[PDB]
């Protein structure tokens, strides 16, 4: 959670955060800032602009505390930043009214606290907004999602 | 003059070239959306 | 229950009713009036006249509260506007003359809380009322299913 996790400060305002996984640095790219780690903040990275995600390496001392992701990603009940989130037949949902702009980046951990998306942003709506993510193949290849109208926090 | 128009020779090859290439492609695809339905309906005659 | 779903409207007669799965509207092809969620009827629908159905997608700010579809078709009970309808040697089976005209459209739900198949319309030997329904292949395909002299509900 928050533990093994920073925010991104634009203007000493909070506007996204950035996540290490398997001692992989990964940011959204679409949240101006700089990560709230200067012993990070030097790291060089290098970006993917159709998952409108960059990413670099951490610190040899942090390798230990970096978050690890796995694709076994079975369906149903998840746990977010805000308690409670949930995915199926492709799609992560939240309550609606939570979330949204400012608040993109933020991990979804299994039981274990395994991560198996990032938030990117989404769609608010209905009774569960339709989050856009970054996930995986069942073979662990990377997938970044968009649901119809859904925007970028 | 010492013959008559012959309208099957006409058309020169090189134009009556373009004739029997241009009547042919029109036609080339009234058959296929029938396949494509005979194909989708014995894969689910086969699945069904 | 089945209040996610709803009657479409022409002349004082609920002459069928429409479903919200998996984001888009389903309403019987053969069957034309208003449908009374009006919300339904800014939609512009796509035709499968072989499976005398058409569909469309359902706006954004409600599409996350549509119902899905289902895999699953063994045999046995699934709860239906009319109590359960008996899944048997893999077709749907309703008690002989029960339920009908009016029924298009009426969905057919999985016990968990998710629909197995959408009815067009009943026949009768006398032992059962046979249903036409359009279902789903366990890959997905989605397949008609009609006994033969089917009358349209």
């Amino acid at each position: 959670e928050s533990d093994k996790t920073f925010p991104i400060m634009l203007n000493g305002q909070v506007n996204g955060y950035a996540c290490v996984v398997g001692g992989r640095l990964m940011k959204p790219l679409h949240v101006e800032g700089k990560i709230d780690n200067e012993q990070l903040a030097a790291v060089k990275l290098k970006k993917a602009s159709m998952y409108d995600l960059e990413y670099g390496d951490v610190p040899q001392n942090m390798k230990s505390d970096t978050l690890q992701y796995t694709s076994d990603k079975p369906p149903g009940f998840y746990n977010w930043h805000h308690g409670a989130v949930q995915y199926e037949n492709g799609r992560f949902t939240v309550p609606r009214g939570v979330g949204g702009k400012g608040d993109s980046g933020r991990p979804i951990l299994d039981n274990r606290g395994r991560v198996v998306a990032i938030v990117l942003g989404g769609a608010n709506e209905g009774t569960r907004t339709a989050l856009s993510v970054v996930t995986w193949n069942q073979k662990g290849v990377t997938i970044k999602d968009t649901p119809e109208g859904s925007e970028p926090w | 003059h010492k013959v008559d128009q012959e309208f099957q020779a006409a058309v020169s090859k090189t134009s009556w070239n373009w004739l029997l290439a241009l009547f042919g492609g029109a036609s080339s695809l009234i058959a296929v959306g029938l396949i494509v339905l005979v194909c989708s309906s014995m894969l689910i005659n086969t699945r069904r």
